[PDB]
């Protein structure tokens, strides 16, 4: 379910951000989404450990 | 002054292997007893390369390359003299020329006029070009130089930098490892999309000695390189050649222990598009809000809902007949690729002092 | 220009191909402005006429409705996985095995 | 006099190299753009002519050659580290000891 989290971005779909935003802001939104997913996966890894 | 060649004999090019060739220093970093993996244009191992033989066989081919040509040749009596680099090999564009007579090398890039069959010919004849019109570059360096010698050369063009990697060793390609150290860096900063090989003829019509050279293709991939305690490169590992070297690259070690290891994942690459939406019977009348006979004011604009049609955004993004086009919440580059239900076009006239106000918040 | 983008069945697309369905080919596509990569197979789902696209638990598109054809065209039910390498030590030998 | 800004690789630049060097001291040197702090120490290793600056396991500039002088200098950081204080309870006394 964390894949559907917007994480403060315009949309929760990667291809939507890639096709629906200019690259200077598209890279910002992609970086925000991947760091949110990295934080979520770090939390999952800590819980699993 | 150029002389055409008629006695050429037709023969298709041959192919040989690239077992342990094409390795070079990616940068100028000194390391001591560590294994480092880096991304750079590197020749894959066990890749097929083109072999040309000169004997009465004459091999002067023209092939388009962007960058990264690996030139290896077994050499005796200095048959190979010069090289040609450029885009169209004429006076309309700048072309890079390498020459080397019995004294020293000369590196020059110019809009030289190149004939169809340029070559070299005691050597005192120099017939490779006719005139120079638009150039000012000049560079002079020290001379670089049964089969007895093997010469390998790598030419690269990244970020306007012409990197030359050379290595001379005394001796098909022999089975061995030899790291090609860089020789000289040329800050040319032009484009090159063609090359031509120059050969030297012996006069005693004309006779040509036994020579052979190899042409290779450079590909972007990750190589795991080993730097010894004294800084020289000992071995190379391709991370995408075989699963053994894949495990070596993943574990960052040249020796893998016994057991099950995970390196990467298997994926199916896309090949074709099955986009499934039949096109709409009419086109979008974008000229209604652009070529209207009259416009509305900023406080009370005119909204025309444009929907159920096929749009063309090349006149807005690709072409610029208008003063300023800008998109905040949508990509201006991929405007035609998207699919929306309806668009509300607000047409109004604003003075140049307040046109910056049309933005979110 | 204000875009009601990916909130309703879209009708404004410049280039299109309208390719028919194909099996066992997990490749890219673009359905009404939504991009994906997968096979386009059949299903036994009985979709109501007003329904256009379905969604799974992860809010990922798994169904669509194609105008002028009225078919399923399932969204990305294609195979994927990882590859594992099994080999002994380098001192003994160098043979490797590929496992999916 | 006319110039061109952002059109080709640049070679014409003014002199910003501080006109002097440091031996046996850790300073914030600027070697052609990179900024680092360390003591310039003579290195017994042999450096190939094309090499300019080396990197350690930390991917930091631990070795460099001078842009003009052919001599090679190693970058070693000067004295740095944590410091701890050993003291008894405040009710007993107030004498303290410093330890690095
Ligand atoms: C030789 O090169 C050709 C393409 O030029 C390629 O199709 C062929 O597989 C290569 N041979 C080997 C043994 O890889
Ligand atoms: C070799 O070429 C250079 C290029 O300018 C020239 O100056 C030199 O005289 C040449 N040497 C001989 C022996 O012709
Ligand atoms: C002619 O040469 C000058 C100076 O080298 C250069 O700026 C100009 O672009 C050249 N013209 C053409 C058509 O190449
Ligand atoms: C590559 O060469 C072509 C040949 O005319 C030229 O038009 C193009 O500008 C070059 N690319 C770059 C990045 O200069
Ligand atoms: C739409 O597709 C039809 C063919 O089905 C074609 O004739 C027409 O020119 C295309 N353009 C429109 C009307 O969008
Ligand atoms: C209005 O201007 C556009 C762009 O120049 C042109 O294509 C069109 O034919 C003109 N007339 C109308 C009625 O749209
Ligand atoms: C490595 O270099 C040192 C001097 O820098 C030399 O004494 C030593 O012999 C070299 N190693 C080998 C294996 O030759």
């Amino acid at each position: 379910k964390q894949l559907s989290s917007k994480f403060g971005a315009i949309s929760s779909v990667l291809n939507d951000i890639f096709s629906r935003l200019d690259p200077p802001e598209a890279e910002v939104q992609i970086d925000r989404l991947i760091t949110g997913r990295l934080q979520s996966l770090q939390t999952y890894v800590t819980q699993q450990l | 002054q150029c002389v055409n060649l008629t006695t050429r004999t037709q023969l298709p090019p041959a192919y040989t292997n690239s077992f342990t060739r094409g390795v070079y220093y990616p940068d100028k970093v000194f390391r001591s007893s560590v294994l480092h993996s880096t991304q750079d244009l590197f020749l894959p191992f066990f890749s097929n390369v083109t072999w040309f033989h000169v004997i009465k066989r004459f091999d002067n081919p023209v092939l388009p390359f962007n960058d990264g040509v690996y030139f290896a040749s077994i050499e005796k009596s200095n048959i190979i003299r010069g090289w040609i680099f450029g885009t169209t090999l004429d006076s309309k564009t700048q072309s890079l020329l390498i020459v080397n007579n019995a004294t020293n090398v000369v590196i020059k890039v110019c809009e030289f006029q190149f004939c169809n069959d340029p070559f070299l010919d005691m050597e005192s004849e120099f017939r490779v070009y006719s005139s120079a019109n638009n150039c000012t570059f000049e560079y002079v360096s020290q001379p670089f130089l049964n089969f007895k010698n093997l010469r390998e050369f790598v030419f690269k063009n990244i970020d306007g930098y012409f990197k030359i990697y050379s290595k001379h060793t005394p001796i098909d390609l022999p089975q061995g490892f030899s790291a090609l150290e860089p020789l000289v860096d040329l800050p040319i900063g032009i484009n090159i999309t063609r090359f031509q090989t120059l050969l030297a003829l012996h006069r005693s019509g004309w006779t040509a000695g036994a020579a052979a050279y190899y042409v290779g293709y450079l590909q972007p991939r990750t190589f795991l390189l080993k730097y010894n305690e004294n800084g020289t490169i000992t071995d190379a590992v391709d991370c995408a050649l075989d699963p053994l070297s894949e495990t070596k690259c993943t574990l960052k070690s040249f020796t893998v222990e016994k057991g099950i290891y995970q390196t990467s994942n298997f994926r199916v690459q896309p090949t074709e598009s099955i986009v499934r939406f039949p096109n709409i019977t009419n086109l979008c009348p974008f000229d209604e809000v652009f070529n209207a006979t009259r416009f509305a004011s900023v406080y009370a604009w005119n909204r025309k809902r444009i929907s159920n049609c096929v749009a063309d955004y090349s006149v807005l993004y690709n072409l610029a007949p208008f003063f300023t086009f800008k998109c905040y919440g949508v990509s201006p580059t991929k405007l035609n690729d998207l699919c929306f239900t309806n668009v509300y076009a607000d047409s109004f006239v604003i003075r140049g002092d307040e046109v910056r106000q049309i933005a979110p918040g | 220009l204000s875009f009601e983008l990916l909130h309703a069945p879209a009708t404004v697309c410049g280039p299109k191909k309208s390719t028919n369905l194909v099996k066992n080919k997990c490749v890219n596509f673009n359905f009404n402005g939504l991009k994906g990569t997968g096979v386009l197979t059949e299903s036994n789902k009985k979709f109501l006429p007003f329904q256009q696209f379905g969604r799974d638990i992860a809010d990922t598109t798994d169904a669509v409705r194609d105008p002028q054809t009225l078919e399923i065209l399932d969204i990305t039910p294609c195979s994927f996985g990882g590859v594992s390498v099994i080999t002994p030590g380098t001192n003994t030998s160098n043979q490797v095995a590929v496992l999916y």
